[PDB]
């Protein structure tokens, strides 16, 4: 079956610049291909049709471009509501087919996250687990490093993180660290405290609190 | 106008089957083709096959002509399709999709369908507030934890709370269970801050208040 | 070993009936007289009537030869009594009781119907928590309101802690709910603070954990 | 049919006092008396059978006195767990007929009552409706005074009391004042006090918060 391959799987590119998405076929597709964009909720529109043709609603920065086995959608400017993943499809043959997708990042201007930590809820002691939780707010870029100290000593291997997908009205992500101690151990310390590298901040920042 | 509503999630024994709901509405069914494609987890997009409403008739991708089968009532606007002895290849996103004919294209999408396949039972979450303790940006959230499968929403006051808010991707733990947590950044009369979850799954909707205690002695 | 258990309670429409029951063991039934009594809100006792179980046989207190009316399944060991069209009257905490023979006497009394009788349709309680802001002695509660009808149950850590607590009388608001408050004292690990509410009448249960927020930046 | 009277509904007595509870017929009963204690909570024990005679488990400062239409029940030491409403009943003819009932107090050394104020919950600022709650905890005798100032302004016919049954292990009262009010008017005053005055008070007792 024919093969489409969008061999960059991950682009990224500054408000304003032109970007440029591409799409090989194994073989001639006869510019029966159609492009569609992939928000992070998961929803997926429509964007071109039959190579260089706008559905309605797109906005007139996107082209649709190309012939034979090689296709390009390019976004003239570039604004922060184009985060998605773009993928290609033909109906040349049966069967449809897709390529794998492209990823795009928006970049912008570096800002610091807002750093909140929040102590385990009573309500959770019961469990036997406590979860003392550290959150970053709209930062970029989104390589951060978060410490978990307890009394002072650091942590390890007692933490998982997770991190949004790039927000699309600011270009910014958040992050969400979660130590994870038993009940036992949380109430054999009185300071919490994570502490934020990134880019943005001249030194770190801990944010703690002091139980009891 | 147009519109797909698709079956909530599915948990599913590995080795049952599952028949997904595309309720449409907006155009007269009968005038356009429903296709459906899958989406396994690393996000690469498979059509799966086509049916035409006005007759029944199909085109099945050869990659599901064992697994998947489709149909429509006519009637309730409302194609199915069914996956038979399900592996673990199953778990993936299933969307329907409308085609449109200018030539063709896919013009309309589902929201999309989570299905696990796993014999691990469900569990609904346990839902805690998130608050701080000591500018004019404070933080709440609350934190959903110890569920399966994955697909949990998260709401702010009923919908009315958009702004500030980011609900977080889930963590696979160590016991097999997920969890997640929600945040909403706020300005600083004391308005409240309800978390609303839905883990469909297992039938649990909690509903809960984020206490901000701001009194003094 | 000797026990009365009594149907929870009873909203009524008035107009209704109503079918008490009094499940019993730890004695062989047969053997004992049962006897029924009304207490109406001023706490005043009246007689109701009494049951034979091994033969079936009656004698009703002629204030109630209408309203009331006693049966019993030999089998299940559990006596029961209908009350027929209810009025306002007829709301009551109804024991059933046991007959012992030394003379004559009631030896082991249930622990009470709450009936009532009324249009007003149910309602569920909202619950609470009470924290206070700021000795070895600190005091957390949760409030209980807006519900109907009468009778409540608060627990604390599912029947764990008894020392320290006082659930407070119910009031009547002005909207025709009731509305109530249940207090702990304690010493100052942290363990948790739980509130258990059953509201039999509208099949509510809440358990509310109640959150002293101790922690500062 | 035969009415019982027990003339005296309230009776209360000091912790080692005698105490007698009176019982009268319409008419001859031939001592076909019995006499039942009821505690708080509901529950209803037998405590004298046949004007005399002892329930198993009934300690023996319970004493049954009494024949034709005249019968007492004392308790010789007073105890703490006597707390009860304790009724008669004959069996002589049916109807069984039972005593009005007799609710007994305990007399104890005055205690003042621990005071605590208890702001609404944001959960409940949703309904529209706020609820400040005040508790005077473990007081003796049950007389208390309870005035809510808001803003150091005394309010007046917004507020509802609830006062416990009398403890069975320290003679004491717990109370329960629950002032109300709109969101609207919790949120346009600061200070919320209670203002207890109890004769075991030398002078009265505020407890406040400050909302914000």
């Amino acid at each position: 079956d024919i093969q489409m391959t969008q061999t960059t799987s991950s682009l990224s590119a500054s408000l304003g610049d032109r970007v440029t998405i591409t799409c090989s076929a194994s073989q001639g597709i006869n510019n029966y291909l159609n492009w569609y964009q992939q928000k992070p909720d998961g929803t997926v529109k429509l964007l071109i049709y039959y190579t260089s043709s706008l559905h309605s609603g797109v906005p007139s920065r996107f082209s649709g471009s190309g012939s034979g086995t090689d296709y390009s959608l390019t976004i003239s400017n570039l604004e922060p509501e184009d985060i998605a993943t773009y993928y290609c499809q033909q109906y040349s043959n049966l069967p449809y087919t897709f390529g794998g997708g492209t990823k795009l990042e928006i970049k912008r201007t570096v800002a610091a996250p807002s750093v909140f930590i929040f102590p385990p809820s009573d309500c959770q002691l019961k469990s036997g687990t406590a979860s003392v939780v550290c959150l970053l707010n709209n930062f970029y870029p989104r390589e951060a490093k978060v410490q978990w100290k307890v009394d002072n000593a650091l942590q390890s291997g007692n933490s998982q993180e997770s991190v949004t997908e790039q927000d699309s009205k600011d270009s910014t992500y958040s992050l969400s660290s979660t130590l994870t101690l038993s009940k036992a151990d949380y109430e054999k310390h009185k300071v919490y405290a994570c502490e934020v590298t990134h880019q943005g901040l001249s030194s770190p920042v801990t944010k703690s609190f002091n139980r009891g | 106008e147009v519109q797909l509503q698709q079956s909530g999630p599915d948990l599913v024994k590995p080795g049952a089957s599952v028949k997904i709901s595309c309720k449409t509405s907006g155009y007269t069914f009968t005038e356009y083709i429903m296709h459906w494609v899958k989406q396994s987890h690393g996000k690469s997009l498979e059509w799966i096959g086509g049916i035409i409403p006005n007759n029944g008739g199909t085109s099945y991708n050869q990659k599901f002509k064992d697994k998947a089968t489709m149909t429509v009532d006519k009637s309730s606007s409302t194609g199915y399709m069914e996956l038979r002895s399900l592996t673990s290849e199953d778990s993936a996103v299933y969307y329907c999709t409308r085609r449109e004919v200018y030539y063709y294209a896919l013009d309309y999408w589902g929201q999309g369908t989570l299905v696990t396949v796993s014999s691990a039972s469900t569990k609904g979450p346990s839902v805690f507030p998130l608050a701080p303790c000591s500018e004019s940006t404070a933080a709440l959230g609350c934190l959903v934890k110890d569920y399966f499968p994955e697909p949990v929403t998260v709401s702010w006051n009923s919908g009315a709370l958009t702004s500030g808010v980011h609900t977080f991707p889930a963590v696979l733990q160590s016991s097999g269970l997920y969890s997640l947590s929600s945040v909403v950044t706020v300005p600083s009369g004391t308005q409240t801050y309800t978390c609303n979850v839905d883990h469909k799954p297992s039938n649990t909707k909690v509903d809960k208040c984020v206490e901000r205690k701001s009194c003094v002695e």
